[PDB]
């Protein structure tokens, strides 16, 4: 072989795409959840 | 008259009270111990820690007996267990140092025979006692109020 | 009253009632039987399980003989065929056990005799039973009220 299997490139575009898709779902779910917890906190202070 | 109200028995101590409002039993969360009535105790209350309160549907045999909550809170004097309390500048105010620990969960009664709020505790600035209370905005939004340096009872 | 409301017979045993309002005949859908009239029973019925009721329209010979509808629903006591009933905070409440099975379809009447609700049934409990009556919004839009654990009568 003429070159090493560098991990950053051993992941195929399709495979890396699905990996980032799943981690994107999880990261978005946690970030959106945190944002929702923030916004919900504001709900009471906006009406008292 | 306020016999439709029930204190919590902790080690045989009335460390707090509870009221059945709108068919839901409400007691302060901070008030440790078991409620007096065994049928009410069967209710698995749902807590709302931001209010220091926990709520749950009273069983189907006494929801008719619930106290009616009151939206309107015009400035004036409101009935209580320890006589009556003034409401001023949006806060219930009481004679200096009367009432204290163990009174949490006592309902405040509309002169018409309705409940306007439930007390959590109070504070003193030096001139008068200011109460901490759960309230309802004119719109009907349920709220909690706590004067500066509020102490729960 | 019975001047404009009629009993239903289970082959000979009374088991329900039907009401005519604004000329529209109305009857709780869970009540089987036939009205004790040959003109009213002949009318076709449309039924909707979301309202637990079925309805028709009376012949023009009796267009003048129907309960007048109203949605003026201020909180207060209302008259009923088995003594007055109390309406408050969006709830219809009545002394315990009155009515029961076979009493559904009984209307509730204004001081002027205007109908305000129709009994589907209710829940039996505590100091007062709450009816699961079909009423309307202030906008005059029909609503079905079904307090938890209510039973058809």
């Amino acid at each position: 072989h003429k070159v090493d299997q560098e991990f950053q490139a051993a992941v195929s575009k399709t495979s890396w795409n699905w990996l980032l898709a799943l981690f994107g779902g999880a990261s978005s779910l946690i970030v959106v959840g945190l944002i929702v917890l923030v916004c919900s906190s504001m709900l009471i202070n906006t009406r008292r | 008259e306020s016999d439709k109200t029930f204190p919590i028995m902790l080690n045989g101590q009335v460390n707090g009270y509870a009221c059945v409002v709108g068919g839901r039993l409400m007691k302060p969360l901070h008030v440790e111990g078991k409620i007096d009535n065994e049928q009410l105790a069967a209710v698995k209350l749902k807590k709302a820690s931001m209010y220091d309160l926990e709520y749950g549907d009273v069983p189907q045999n006494m929801k008719s007996d619930t106290l009616q909550y009151t939206s309107d809170k015009p400035p004036g004097f409101y009935n209580w267990h320890h006589g009556a309390v003034q409401y001023e500048n949006g806060r219930f105010t009481v004679p200096r140092g009367v009432g204290g620990k163990g009174d949490s969960g006592r309902p405040i009664l509309d002169n018409r025979g309705r409940v306007v709020a439930i007390v959590l505790g109070g504070a003193n600035e030096g001139t008068r006692t200011a109460l901490s209370v759960v309230t309802w905005n004119q719109k009907g939004v349920t709220i909690k109020d706590t004067p500066e340096g509020s102490e729960p009872w």
